[PDB]
RNA sequence: UCGAACCACCUAGUAGCUGGUUCACAUCGAAGUUUCCCUCAGGAUAGCUGGUGCUAGUAGAAGUAUUGUGCGGUAAAGCAAAUGAUUAGAGGCGACCUAUUCUCAAACUUUAAAUGUGCAAACAAACCGGCCUUAGCCAACUGCAAGGCCGGAAAGAAAAGAAUUAGAGGCACCAAGUGGGCCUUCUUCGGUAAGCGGAGCAGGCGAUGCGGAAUGAACCGCUUAGGGAUAUGUGGCGUCAAAACUUAUGGGCUCAUUCUCGAUACGUGAAAAGGGUUGGUGGAUCCACCGGCCCCGAAAAUGGAUGACGCUUAAGCCCAAUUAGUGAUUGCCCAUUAUUCCUUUGGUAAGGGCGGAAACAAAGGAGAAAGUGUAGCCCUUCCGAUGUAGAUGUGGCCUGGAGGUUAGGACGAAGCUUAUGGCGUGAGCCUAAGAUGGACCGGCCUCUAGUGCAGAUCUUGGUUGGCGUA
RNA sequence: AAGUUUGAAAAGCACUUUGGAAAGAGAGUGAAAUAGAACCUGAAGUCGUGACAAAGACAAUGGAAGUACCUCCAUUUCAACGGCCAGAACCAGCCCUACUGCAUUAUCCUGUCGGGGAUCAAAAUCCGGCGGGCAACGAAGUGCAAGAAUGGGUCUUGGUGAAAUGAGCGGAGUAUUUGUGCUGCGCACGGCGGCCGCACGCACUGGUUUCUUCUCCGUGAUGCUCCAUGUUGGCGAUGGAAAUGGGGUGCCCCCACCCGUCUUGAAACACGGACCAAGGAGUCAAACAGACGCGCAAGGGAGGAGAUAUGCCAGUACUUCUCUCGUACUGAAAGGGAGAUGCAAAAUGCAUCUGUGGUGUGCACACGUCAAAUCCGUUUGAUUUGCCCAACACC
């Protein structure tokens, strides 16, 4: 026998009871695979160089506090 | 109907304003049983013993605006079957 | 009536009393609430919780973890101060890949033999949580410490492994079987490593 | 309504009850009324003139 | 016993289908929708729900506004504007052109709403001047791009209507039921229509009583721990039936002779066309026109329905009041709703006390446990409490046996009987009596299971109305 | 199908009598015959009999609240004493009453002149001008309202002072200071184009006291919690007593469709449903996973078997190698196989070994600072800096 096609009534309903959450913050996820290479090529030779340079700044503090 | 209220029509009391007046009077409802049973000064007057039976209560609010008023009766409420039959209305406690 | 709907979504689970079948535990347990209630610390009151909850959640540590904490600590501190007592609310287990540390002071809910074997010829000492109430009321100059809880079998197993972006585990006994159609690009397809969230 | 609790809330209460009596006074009343009438009248020819 | 005999065995054959499925309270509480399936009376999958939590407890919040800034082609409008239809007259000249003219379009449009929809509105951010690096751009750089370091400022967001919150954000794990829906308000498609079939937004019933509409799953009001008092909602105040013992010192209209005027929200009777009273526009010197109430138009099958009687100085219809040109503000009746008081139970619950202050013989008293859960360690305070399918908790109840511990019994164990009371919200527990019985058995902590019945055309035994009847 | 399960022991009912007999009525045995023969106990359901309650026809059953009658039930009381029933008084709280001032009025009020109307002549309804204004009786159907210094109800709440926190109780004064009225200067406000007005606005807590009104002090817990205290009558003087709760039956007014089930929808002209007893349905084993409890931990643990306490004992006590899961993964396979820092740039580079590979956000702790509260000892919040544990994101 035929019966019901389709419906959308309680669907709303539904969706809102545990809410509809929000989007994550944009400084959360934000990888860049799959950007345009080039640049993204030249942005690893810099992060390289700054890591480099956050090991010397720390040897320095050390030190200089040990000389009070 | 809700039972532990009772209403009551008294003659010559036909306005709110007059039922106003018998607000916080007593009332007593008097039939008789089958047998002889304990009354007030059973021993002190041997002459009250009988099978007449009485009820009390008292006047608590007016009814409606035609001097019908409302009858709170201690502890239980009054039996169905005195609907329709004599209700006595006393005049003390008294204001005046 | 009253317009509360959606009103039980607000309740929280926790839990306020311990498991445990420990008589010991609940001795502990006993101490610390009193000292949670009747002081101004929030030493106490983190270690009063860390005690009511449960093994799974009170994962263990070690020795060599304990060690590069506090060698990054002290490296900072002036050399007239004397070092902080470490705290760990759970066991302590020894580690074989680091042979030479330094005189520690680790208060700990138990330690293993050859953990407290390798703590003593270092030259520390190993207290128990009673010791501490005593030596430190209020718990000042410690240091907190937690055991790793990712890196886990399970943890590694949550999830659905047949999905873009996921590299969980599936349930499998036997580990040549579940190759092939889903897994290898010339086998219909193939689960895609990667995806932006 | 309640008496203790008022003046506990305000202790002002006194004054202003005191105030409230002395205007509901009927002597005060009539005086006041007379000499308002007078004034207004008196001060609206003058504006008008 | 035959469109494939009978007997035993494989066989407790398989069933997406029909029937059944045994104690109590407590905290929460749905779906009939998406995708795939030889799928359509079934599954898997997401959603809705419960349990368990983790994390720095106001955080990365919002089914709602305001301001700023984007998106749109429905309603309406138009054909004197493109496309497509379509009536008539006129001028130039039968045809054609030229302006008009009457009527239009879900698959036509120049224009274009109301309700919508995206983003932003200073704490991992944005703003203003050092320095470092790049194998990036440019003819070059001290220009642009990118990642960092140093320093400053910061109504922490003024004023102009210039937000608000019974406003703690985020992250996981395990699993149930459901996957036949139906009704209503606005918008709609098919159909002559349907208590018909199919959709969009929202609210409901299902899963839910209570108070009203006489009666009704869905309408109106309201939503539910056990009880009082006060006051209301919808609906009412002639009797049935609580309230105007038929209120007013308010105004008008209406007469209905066999389904017997009217008092029918949803909704559960009535059209075109016509004519007794009471009103209103125009025209004369009495005529047309159009309103209220009433009447005709108006024919069925058991005897009957404003709910019944009845009502006509209404107890009918339209307005309008609250004790009445006298003095200014609430006539009365009825809820599982509102306010308030008492008691219970559970919290995302909030606080206080717990080193025995001193003193005290009979012939002011007791208690005072560092505590999830009890006959709750004690006291104060605030908030919630309904619920099918379903989930979880309980120093929650009951039955046969085992390891311990502590008792009872011929001055009477188990079992059985009850107008035997007492206790507990309850499952149940305990006492009394036997003018019953004659030899075993209770409480508490752990362990264990063939562990709780009202119905399955349930099994076995007994009984029974029909019946002193056929 | 069916326990011959009487009783300790047959001591298994001699004898009298009524009956054809079966049996009945007596007598006797036995602790019991209510143990009399297939005999321990002897339930439910159904039936007989006696006593009682009543009762129309609303099928019966059911709920809520009373009453009449009964009660082999429980508890309490019986004397300057009640834990029973009533009345009145006062206290705290709560509830509902009476008692009311400030603004406003003009399309208004009242005279006079004119015209207008009507009459029998008038007046009045109505329309212009001009002059005065408060419709002020409880003026007004009008815009707010704060009037209890201090009338009744609470069988709708607790109490009789075992903490009374009081404008109310106590003590001392009997004067303060709220408003009304009048009024000073400067500012503000309105009108005109600086002067004129100010209904009485802000400041000087401006002056005056004519009216109006009370004002000021006081009791911590050395009480952690619960219970314990008035007045007047009725009943109760130990009884076959009174009283209060339970329990039973009838009656009155009101309320109230038959359970279980499939279903969008059941009470239904949808199915299963005469009564009772006993029985009757998520179990056992294996593989995996998650939550929770316990032991050990870079290790954890067997199993099979043996050995001697051990020859009461299918238990407990003891044991080696080994085996298994894990500490390392990856490729079809031949195979290969993971630290950090510094110098440097070698087709296996070199050197040290107390150490998070880096960045952002991140308990506790340490160093400062600022708020609020404080019994002045300290608390509750924020924030700066350092290290950041667990954890998340990007490399
Ligand atoms: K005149
Ligand atoms: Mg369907
Ligand atoms: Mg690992
Ligand atoms: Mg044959
Ligand atoms: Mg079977
Ligand atoms: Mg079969
Ligand atoms: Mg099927
Ligand atoms: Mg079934
Ligand atoms: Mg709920
Ligand atoms: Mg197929
Ligand atoms: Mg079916
Ligand atoms: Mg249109
Ligand atoms: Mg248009
Ligand atoms: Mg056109
Ligand atoms: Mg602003
Ligand atoms: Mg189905
Ligand atoms: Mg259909
Ligand atoms: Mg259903
Ligand atoms: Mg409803
Ligand atoms: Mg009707
Ligand atoms: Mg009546
Ligand atoms: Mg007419
Ligand atoms: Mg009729
Ligand atoms: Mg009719
Ligand atoms: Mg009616
Ligand atoms: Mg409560
Ligand atoms: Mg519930
Ligand atoms: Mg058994
Ligand atoms: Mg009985
Ligand atoms: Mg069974
Ligand atoms: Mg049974
Ligand atoms: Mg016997
Ligand atoms: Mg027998
Ligand atoms: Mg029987
Ligand atoms: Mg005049
Ligand atoms: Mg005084
Ligand atoms: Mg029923
Ligand atoms: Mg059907
Ligand atoms: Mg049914
Ligand atoms: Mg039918
Ligand atoms: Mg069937
Ligand atoms: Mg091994
Ligand atoms: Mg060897
Ligand atoms: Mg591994
Ligand atoms: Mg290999
Ligand atoms: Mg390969």
């Amino acid at each position: 026998a035929k019966s019901k096609n389709h419906t959308n009534h309680n669907q709303s309903s539904k969706n809102h009871r545990n809410g509809i959450k929000g989007p994550v913050p944009l400084h959360l996820h934000n990888s860049k695979r799959g950007s345009w290479l080039p640049a993204l090529v030249n942005a690893r030779r810099v992060r390289k160089h700054n890591q480099k340079a956050a090991l010397k700044k720390r040897r320095e503090r050390i030190a200089a506090f040990a000389a009070k | 109907q809700t039972k532990q209220t009772a209403l009551v029509r008294v003659e010559n009391v036909n306005t709110r304003e007059d039922a106003t007046w018998y607000v916080g009077k007593r009332v007593c409802y008097v039939y008789h049983g089958k047998k002889v049973k304990r009354c007030v000064r059973w021993s002190k007057a041997p002459a009250r013993r009988s099978t007449t039976r009485a009820l009390w209560g008292r006047v608590t609010r007016p009814h409606g605006n035609a001097g019908m008023m409302r009858v709170k009766f201690n502890g239980a409420s009054v039996p169905a079957s005195a609907i329709g039959r004599r209700i006595r209305v006393y005049l003390y406690p008294s204001q005046i | 009536g009253v317009d509360l709907t959606g009103i039980s979504k607000k309740s929280r689970v926790i839990r306020h009393h311990t498991y445990s079948t420990n008589p010991y535990i609940k001795l502990l347990i006993k101490l610390y609430k009193f000292l949670a209630k009747r002081t101004s610390s929030g030493f106490n009151k983190v270690v009063y919780q860390r005690l009511i909850k449960s093994r799974s959640n009170r994962a263990p540590i070690s020795l060599s973890r304990i060690a590069v904490v506090m060698k990054r600590k002290a490296v900072f501190t002036a050399k007239s101060k004397a070092a902080p007592i470490a705290v760990v609310v759970g066991d302590v287990l020894d580690d074989v890949r680091m042979a030479r540390i330094p005189a520690m002071r680790v208060c700990a809910l138990r330690f293993s033999k050859s953990a407290r074997q390798s703590i003593v010829a270092a030259g520390g000492e190993c207290l128990t949580f009673d010791q501490l109430a005593m030596i430190a009321p209020t718990g000042k100059n410690t240091y907190l410490l937690r055991g790793r809880k990712s890196g886990r079998e399970s943890v590694r197993h949550f999830g659905a492994s047949g999905v873009p972006g996921s590299h969980s585990k599936p349930y499998a006994t036997n580990r040549g079987k579940e190759t092939k159609r889903g897994r290898r690009t010339g086998r219909s397809y193939k689960r895609k490593a990667f995806r932006h969230v | 309504k309640n008496r203790r609790l008022r003046l506990r809330l305000n202790p002002y209460v006194k004054r202003e009850t005191a105030a409230a009596k002395g205007m509901r006074n009927v002597a005060n009343r009539d005086a006041r009324r007379k000499a308002k009438l007078a004034r207004v009248t008196k001060a609206k020819k003058a504006a008008t003139k």
